[PDB]
């Protein structure tokens, strides 16, 4: 029925944000870590070093 | 009963592929940056690749959000269809469309939603709410994978990447072949589209010493050594704490070497083309908590 459809509806709206300003959302430590460290050198293995099976 | 251990100094003498049991402490590691440690792994290709950065997918987004969802390819037999205006967001419009299973949608947590236009914000909200979420676009004849650059299905906390090298895309019509449209296994979808999945791996550098020699030996793996999943570390808060505390736990910055516990472990040596090791069959979470 409709009424189950309409419920996921508002589930979905909920999770929405439609109106005002787009705030930044709340990040963990490592992603914080990470958007500091931009720029800096990358950790890197070529995958020829590995062993992969 | 037997379990004995190689110094290191007598690996060293010897000719690769062996494998060996031994017990050193962890000198040093990289990456010193943990976050890094996280890759993308293509079992088809071989081939390692950075995990996309938040800037990175917000980009693909917005990117995402100028463009117009095409009243065409709303309510199919496939899904239900949704747009949402908005208001001081450049006339955003957001599409949802809500996958049914047999004509009848099914319970939110067995749900499966695509989105045009959504925020990587709105997207992880959604995941929480709903079974799973796929960015998608209008494009000519039917809905298409956003980008293979963001993800092509977020679980939970698991965002799945495909293989750009290997993927031949299809498009969205094509999940019709799933089995159900409830249980939404990762790499039933990725079939499904023609993508080949990205396997989510720790890589790391460990030196070890055990005061007969120092060694240089990889980790490659999902989820053994720290009995933690790579698929949802950078998702997941708690995950990267345990991460840090048992690299913490095993190589302490400014102590030291003395003052470390021992890594009991495996190592496998292989030949390049010098000889590289590796660890294996190996974790530190059975007796560690
Ligand atoms: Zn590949």
């Amino acid at each position: 029925g409709s009424e189950h459809q309409g419920a996921l509806v508002c589930l979905a709206e909920s999770c929405l944000t439609l109106e005002g300003p787009c705030t930044a959302p709340p990040v963990t430590h490592w992603a914080a870590s990470r958007c500091k460290a931009t720029g800096e050198a990358v950790y890197t293995v070529p995958s020829s070093m590995l062993c992969i099976s | 009963q037997y379990l004995e251990r190689t110094p290191l100094c007598a690996i060293l003498k010897q000719k690769a592929p062996q494998q060996y049991r031994i017990r050193a402490k962890l000198r040093s590691y990289k990456p010193r940056r943990l976050f890094q440690s996280v890759k993308l792994h293509c079992p088809k290709c071989h081939l390692l690749q950075e995990v996309p950065h938040e800037g990175d997918l917000d980009i693909i987004f917005q990117d995402g959000a100028t463009k117009t969802p095409d009243v065409k390819l709303q309510n199919t037999s496939l899904y239900d269809s949704k747009i949402w205006t908005t208001k001081n967001q450049k006339g955003r419009k957001v599409a949802v469309h809500f996958v049914k299973n047999n004509g009848i949608l099914p319970l939110s947590n067995e749900c499966l939603l695509l989105i045009e236009g959504g925020t990587l914000s709105e997207i992880c909200k959604l995941s929480n709410k709903f079974n799973s979420v796929i960015p998608v676009r209008s494009g000519h004849e039917d809905l298409e994978l956003l980008d293979l650059s963001a993800p092509f299905l977020i679980q939970g906390t698991i965002h799945h990447y495909g293989c750009k090298q290997c993927s031949s895309l299809r498009s969205i019509q094509n999940l019709n072949s799933l089995v159900d449209k409830t249980s939404w296994i990762p790499s039933s979808v990725a079939e499904a589209l023609g993508i080949v999945p990205l396997q989510y791996v720790f890589v790391m550098t460990f030196t070890l010493d055990d005061g007969t020699g120092v060694l240089e030996a990889y980790l490659m793996d999902s989820d053994k050594f720290f009995q933690i999943p790579a698929s949802e570390v950078l998702m997941d808060d708690d995950l990267q704490k345990s991460v840090d505390m048992i690299m913490d736990m095993f190589c302490p910055p400014g102590i030291k070497i003395d003052a470390y516990p021992w890594l009991e472990c495996f190592i496998k040596s292989y030949n390049v083309t010098q000889i590289c090791y590796q660890i294996f069959d190996t974790t530190v979470a059975e007796d560690v908590i």
